[PDB]
RNA sequence: CAGGCGGUAGGGGAGCGUUCCCGAUGCCGAUGAAGGCCGACCCGCGAGGGCGGCUGGAGGUAAGGGAAGUGCGAAUGCCG
RNA sequence: AGUGAGGGCGCGAGCGAUAACGUCCGCGUCCGAGCGCGGGAACAACCGAGACCGCCAGCUAAGGCCCCCAAGUCUGGGCU
RNA sequence: GUACCGUGAGGGAAAGGUGAAAAGAACCCCGGGAGGGGAGUGAAAUAGAGCCUGAAACCGUGGGCUUACAAGCAGUCACGGCCCCGCAAGGGGUUGUGGCGUGCCUAUUGAAGCAUGAGCCGGCGACUCACGGUCGUGGGCGAGCUUAAGCCGUUGAGGC
């Protein structure tokens, strides 16, 4: 007797609204979703997992003074290359980063974890354009 | 129907008819032998705490076998070790018959 | 039906004529004479030689029409390599090989 | 009388070399290096047997506790009611359970509730 | 100088894969507007000794 | 037969180290631990030999395979004619023969039969007793095998 | 039935295979020996041993014993 | 027979500078030979635990239960 | 005892195998030749002289699976896809994604080690033998056990 698999299955879009919510614990769940792991039929090697719409996200909460403590960091492989960024500046030029950056983190790496990553779409401000696919928004 | 059973310290789902390999048994072939039932399943939904008590899942015994051989190696490096070992996992094979309760 | 040909012992390094051998490889009678007449490499010459050896034992030997020849397989084979001294500065000496080929080309009809 | 090495070695070699079939550039190729791989191949299946088994006890227990909190509830009480309650199925089961047999499942849910509180 | 030098085998795989390019191209022909035989395009014909209408050399 | 030279120097050359090339290392070399001419006898216990070769004769006396004849009558000197003889002693050919005698005429008539084992009192011997699966004797060879042993 | 079974140096035990000897004036062999190449088959814990297909073309060596130039992956080993 | 280069850690001393992945002894332990398994990101010797083989069964240890990553975004009560 | 090396004394190789029989391939064809394609000989030419068998490294041609947003001691466990063998169920090949993953040897307190050795494959390659010891062991005889050289016999015979 062999362990259930599922035959490729048609996905499910969600929405999430992310006014207010904690930054962290928001993006924290966006990846359970991306990764599936809340459907019972779950399995690790394929991707089965929702489609994430989220919407102003510009208006994430963090606690502390992370908005203006808090650094975002990257390398450019040049000399004197590292680039630090605060919060506070991220937000203000590209507020999608900051949870698209949250979630990222908390995928897997390889493969199909950056295959998981393009399902989520992060938009700053109300609007999102998958009318399309007419997101079942979600609540947690 | 379904029905959980229990045999060889393992638990599998079976339904009549059922072709099943399973931890070496002592019935001869030809021999039908009596399983326990974990769990009845379908349109009835009995449930064992832990054994349901008149049930049975009613099996006859195909035959018994060796798997295939599991070639089991092992190796230590800087310390001249090495050892081959060749597993034949024995076996029974049962035709589920029929399910009892 | 098909027709070989065979020049082996051939004094020239498999890789360069090999070289050639993938121009024609394939191509009709026809191109393949017109491609080896035009390409400018040394294997060129010997490759040409046996492709119309090939021809030949096509129609002379085996009922084929010269009209629907072509390149259905070719290959260079590594024949026995003349080992030579070369001798180094400092007194050292080195092994040249001298290498040679086993050309084969074999030839079709196809009607389409 | 000599014993000349004769026939042996090859016999030796050949046997290894068919285990490593498959094996990438001179590990199918070359003897030594075959060994080498082989040796490697042999740990990593007997380790490997071993993790077989824990992994797929995780694969069942992330999918029974999916199933678990569409009842609004985690795989933490619901072993712990199933226990309680002397439920002996396992994950292996409990896992098919939840997907092939929603309706059964749900059943072992509303024992594992009663039966802690 | 200090006479650098390979430290490891060429793989036959990491051989050929530089091979990639050495492939020949086939030569580019044309077919003359006299005798119609394939020669290479802005030459003077080796078969009818034709070029541009005119007679050139003598085949 | 090779030199004693030192093939090339010790150290600075990139080679190996070595010495004569007669080294058992080198292809042509000489042999490690070889054969070399040798003694495999030695002087097993005569009392011994003694007791095992009345106890060969034992075996082939309980097998009932042991024939005593005071002597080969129709045996002049030719092969057929111990031919002849051999059939009425029963010994049709069917097994193995041991056949000791003093009498030079009658081993040379036996001899070239391939089922036929020929010797001469003084050299009876236990190894050749086992592989014949009859014993057949001169009750003039038997004399000697009596006073052997004892 | 009960218990034990990680393991370097090292000690002990039981086996596998190579060449040769007896077994042999035998038995197997052109209806194909040895050797080679395959195999998802059989037996063995394993070293191995069989069976089948292809190659090969003249040898082979049983049960039971005997004897050793008896098993290689490394020696900047040797030869090719 | 092998061993007669040991090492780390805890504890007790000498040397040292109440330095050293220091050195020298003593008691114990483990690595050595357990660079096999779980934890400690990674990590001989710290925590857990002594691997005969098989299993798509179960319980626990250390350590853990927000995502990467198995299990509480558990329940009271404080502090920052 | 040559080739070759060395002024010299001296050093010192490699190299055996068509087939029972040369019947050793007339003649035609391509080619300057070499070499091949027909033909012919033979049981066999996948015995064609660079000749029995013809392993491995190594080099090609053809086919199946696979690969151009993934970072790797090259494997392994799982699932899935394609191709193939299979009545069935089962299997072979390949590998997309997921899990896990510090070559071998030696020397070492300790090595994945930026310590040692190995380009790769094939073949040669190291605990022997004699005599004497000391234990164990299979036997023979036992207050006894046992012969050495040699002599006789044999010519794989033993006796004295
Ligand atoms: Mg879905
Ligand atoms: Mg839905
Ligand atoms: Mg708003
Ligand atoms: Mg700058
Ligand atoms: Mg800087
Ligand atoms: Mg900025
Ligand atoms: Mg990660
Ligand atoms: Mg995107
Ligand atoms: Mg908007
Ligand atoms: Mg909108
Ligand atoms: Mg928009
Ligand atoms: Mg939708
Ligand atoms: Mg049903
Ligand atoms: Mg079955
Ligand atoms: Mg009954
Ligand atoms: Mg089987
Ligand atoms: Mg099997
Ligand atoms: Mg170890
Ligand atoms: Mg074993
Ligand atoms: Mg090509
Ligand atoms: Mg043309
Ligand atoms: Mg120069
Ligand atoms: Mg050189
Ligand atoms: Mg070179
Ligand atoms: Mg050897
Ligand atoms: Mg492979
Ligand atoms: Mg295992
Ligand atoms: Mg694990
Ligand atoms: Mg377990
Ligand atoms: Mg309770
Ligand atoms: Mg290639
Ligand atoms: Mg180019
Ligand atoms: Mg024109
Ligand atoms: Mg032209
Ligand atoms: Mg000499
Ligand atoms: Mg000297
Ligand atoms: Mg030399
Ligand atoms: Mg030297
Ligand atoms: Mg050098
Ligand atoms: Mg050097
Ligand atoms: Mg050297
Ligand atoms: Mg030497
Ligand atoms: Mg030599
Ligand atoms: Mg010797
Ligand atoms: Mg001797
Ligand atoms: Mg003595
Ligand atoms: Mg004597
Ligand atoms: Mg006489
Ligand atoms: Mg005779
Ligand atoms: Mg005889
Ligand atoms: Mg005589
Ligand atoms: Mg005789
Ligand atoms: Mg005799
Ligand atoms: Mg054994
Ligand atoms: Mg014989
Ligand atoms: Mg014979
Ligand atoms: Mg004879
Ligand atoms: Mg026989
Ligand atoms: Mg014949
Ligand atoms: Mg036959
Ligand atoms: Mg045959
Ligand atoms: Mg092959
Ligand atoms: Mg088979
Ligand atoms: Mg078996
Ligand atoms: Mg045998
Ligand atoms: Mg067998
Ligand atoms: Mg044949
Ligand atoms: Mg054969
Ligand atoms: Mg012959
Ligand atoms: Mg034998
Ligand atoms: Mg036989
Ligand atoms: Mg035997
Ligand atoms: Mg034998
Ligand atoms: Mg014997
Ligand atoms: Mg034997
Ligand atoms: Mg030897
Ligand atoms: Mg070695
Ligand atoms: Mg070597
Ligand atoms: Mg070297
Ligand atoms: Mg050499
Ligand atoms: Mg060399
Ligand atoms: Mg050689
Ligand atoms: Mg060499
Ligand atoms: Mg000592
Ligand atoms: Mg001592
Ligand atoms: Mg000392
Ligand atoms: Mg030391
Ligand atoms: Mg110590
Ligand atoms: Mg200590
Ligand atoms: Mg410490
Ligand atoms: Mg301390
Ligand atoms: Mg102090
Ligand atoms: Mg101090
Ligand atoms: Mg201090
Ligand atoms: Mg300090
Ligand atoms: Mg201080
Ligand atoms: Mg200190
Ligand atoms: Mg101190
Ligand atoms: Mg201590
Ligand atoms: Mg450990
Ligand atoms: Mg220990
Ligand atoms: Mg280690
Ligand atoms: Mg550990
Ligand atoms: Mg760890
Ligand atoms: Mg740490
Ligand atoms: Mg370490
Ligand atoms: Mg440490
Ligand atoms: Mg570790
Ligand atoms: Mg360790
Ligand atoms: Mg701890
Ligand atoms: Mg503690
Ligand atoms: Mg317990
Ligand atoms: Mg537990
Ligand atoms: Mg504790
Ligand atoms: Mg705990
Ligand atoms: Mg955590
Ligand atoms: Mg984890
Ligand atoms: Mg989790
Ligand atoms: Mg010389
Ligand atoms: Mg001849
Ligand atoms: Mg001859
Ligand atoms: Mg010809
Ligand atoms: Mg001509
Ligand atoms: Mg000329
Ligand atoms: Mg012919
Ligand atoms: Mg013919
Ligand atoms: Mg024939
Ligand atoms: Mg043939
Ligand atoms: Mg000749
Ligand atoms: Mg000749
Ligand atoms: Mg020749
Ligand atoms: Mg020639
Ligand atoms: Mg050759
Ligand atoms: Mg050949
Ligand atoms: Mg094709
Ligand atoms: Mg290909
Ligand atoms: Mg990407
Ligand atoms: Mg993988
Ligand atoms: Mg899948
Ligand atoms: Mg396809
Ligand atoms: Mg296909
Ligand atoms: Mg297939
Ligand atoms: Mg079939
Ligand atoms: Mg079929
Ligand atoms: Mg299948
Ligand atoms: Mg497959
Ligand atoms: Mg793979
Ligand atoms: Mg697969
Ligand atoms: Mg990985
Ligand atoms: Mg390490
Ligand atoms: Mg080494
Ligand atoms: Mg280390
Ligand atoms: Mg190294
Ligand atoms: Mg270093
Ligand atoms: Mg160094
Ligand atoms: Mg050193
Ligand atoms: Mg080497
Ligand atoms: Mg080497
Ligand atoms: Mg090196
Ligand atoms: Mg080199
Ligand atoms: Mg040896
Ligand atoms: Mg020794
Ligand atoms: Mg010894
Ligand atoms: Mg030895
Ligand atoms: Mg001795
Ligand atoms: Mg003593
Ligand atoms: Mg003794
Ligand atoms: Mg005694
Ligand atoms: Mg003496
Ligand atoms: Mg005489
Ligand atoms: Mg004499
Ligand atoms: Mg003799
Ligand atoms: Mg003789
Ligand atoms: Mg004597
Ligand atoms: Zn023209």
């Amino acid at each position: 007797m062999k362990t259930y698999v599922p035959k490729q299955v048609e996905p499910r879009w969600v929405l999430i609204d992310a006014e207010g919510k904690t930054l962290g614990r928001l993006a924290t769940k966006i990846a359970t979703l991306l990764r599936g792991k809340h459907r019972p039929d779950w399995t690790p090697n394929v991707a089965m997992g929702d489609f994430v719409v989220v919407v102003n996200a510009d208006k994430i909460r963090v606690t502390g003074k992370k908005l203006e403590q808090k650094i975002y960091t990257r390398y450019s492989g040049y000399p004197g290359g590292l680039k630090k960024i605060p919060l506070e500046k991220m937000l203000a030029t590209h507020p999608e980063r900051v949870l698209e950056h949250a979630v990222k983190g908390m995928l897997p790496k390889g493969p199909l974890g950056r295959r998981l990553f393009k399902r989520l779409k992060v938009y700053a401000g109300p609007d999102h354009p998958h009318q399309a696919q007419r997101p079942e928004k979600l609540e947690v | 129907m379904f029905a959980i059973v229990k045999t060889g310290g393992k638990q599998y789902r079976v339904e009549p008819g059922l072709k099943l390999r399973v931890e070496k048994l002592d019935a001869e072939p030809g021999a039908t032998v009596e399983l326990p039932v974990l769990l009845l399943g379908g349109e009835k939904t009995v449930v064992g705490t832990p054994v349901v008590e008149g049930a049975s899942v009613v099996a006859e015994v195909l035959g018994h076998g060796r798997g295939k051989k599991i070639l089991v190696s092992k190796f230590k490096a800087k310390v001249q070790y090495r050892r081959k070992k060749g597993h034949r996992q024995p076996y029974t094979e049962l035709l589920i018959k029929e399910i009892r309760g | 039906m098909e027709a070989k040909a065979i020049a082996r012992y051939v004094r020239i390094s498999p890789r360069k004529v090999r070289l050639v051998v993938d121009l024609i490889r394939g191509k009709s009678l026809e191109e393949a004479r017109n491609i080896l007449r035009y390409t400018n490499k040394r294997g060129a010459y010997f490759v040409a030689k046996v492709l119309e050896s090939a021809a030949a034992n096509a129609v002379n030997n085996h009922d084929m029409l010269e009209d629907r020849l072509y390149v259905k397989a070719a290959y260079v084979d590594e024949g026995p390599a003349l080992k030579r001294v070369l001798p180094r500065a400092r007194g050292r000496a080195d092994i040249i090989k001298k290498r040679t080929s086993h050309i084969t080309v074999i030839l079709g009809e196809k009607h389409g | 009388p000599r014993a000349k090495t004769g026939v042996v070695r090859r016999r030796k070699h050949k046997k290894i070399l068919k285990l490593a079939k498959g094996y990438w550039g001179l590990r199918s190729k070359s003897f030594r290096k075959a060994r080498e791989t082989l040796f490697a191949a042999g740990n990593y299946a007997y380790a490997h047997r071993k993790r077989r088994k824990r992994d797929f006890r995780r694969l069942w227990i992330v999918r029974i506790n999916a199933a678990c909190r569409q009842h609004g509830l985690n795989y933490s009480t619901f072993i712990h009611g199933l226990k309680k309650a002397g439920i002996e199925v396992d994950r292996k089961n409990l896992a098919d359970l939840a997907v092939r047999e929603p309706q059964v499942f749900a059943e072992l849910v509303e024992r594992a509730k009663a039966a802690q509180g | 100088a200090k006479h650098p030098v390979p430290k490891k085998k060429t793989s036959k795989a990491r051989r050929d894969a530089r091979r990639s390019h050495h492939a020949l191209t086939p030569p580019i022909l044309v077919p003359c507007p006299e005798c119609k035989a394939m020669k290479p395009p802005h030459t003077v014909c080796p078969e009818c000794g034709y070029y541009a209408g005119r007679k050139v050399l003598e085949v | 037969a090779y030199s004693g030279r030192k093939i090339w120097p010790q150290k600075h050359t990139g080679r190996a180290r070595h010495g004569d090339i007669g080294a058992p290392i080198f292809v042509g070399g000489g042999v490690v631990f070889g054969p070399k001419p040798r003694d495999y006898s030695y002087t097993l216990p005569k009392k011994v030999r003694k007791k095992g070769l009345a106890m060969a004769v034992a075996d082939r006396a309980r097998e009932g395979k042991l024939l005593l004849v005071e002597a080969f009558a129709g045996v002049n000197g030719k092969t057929k004619e111990f031919l002849a003889w051999a059939k009425e002693a029963g010994l049709d050919g069917s097994e193995s023969v041991l056949l000791v005698t003093g009498n030079e005429l009658v081993r040379r008539a036996a001899r070239n039969l391939p089922w036929v084992v020929t010797l001469a009192p003084e050299g009876l011997n236990v190894y050749d007793i086992v592989r014949t699966e009859r014993l057949v004797m001169d009750l003039d060879a038997w004399e000697v095998f009596q006073n052997r042993i004892g």
